[PDB]
């Protein structure tokens, strides 16, 4: 819809 | 898909931080409690959700 919309998901972040 | 790649539902918002653009992502099949900020380099395969978002922002810019 139309093509598959994907992305890397972040698991870390600034401490 | 690949290492930590998931399907996106929509893009909710954006911001810049340190000269770099990030987008707030709503993951498909997930709730607001899982939203993350993601750097552009993570959204190469989201051109369509990015347009829908950049679109809505023009619609009231």
């Amino acid at each position: 819809a139309r093509t598959k919309q994907t992305a890397r998901k972040s698991t870390g972040g600034k401490a | 898909m690949g290492e930590d790649v998931f399907e996106v539902e929509k893009i909710l918002d954006m911001k810049t931080e340190g000269g770099k653009v990030l987008y707030k992502v709503r993951w498909k099949g997930y709730t607001s409690d899982d939203d993350t900020w993601e750097p552009e380099i993570h959204l190469e395969d989201c051109k369509e959700v990015l347009l829908e978002f950049r679109k809505k922002i023009a619609e009231n810019k």
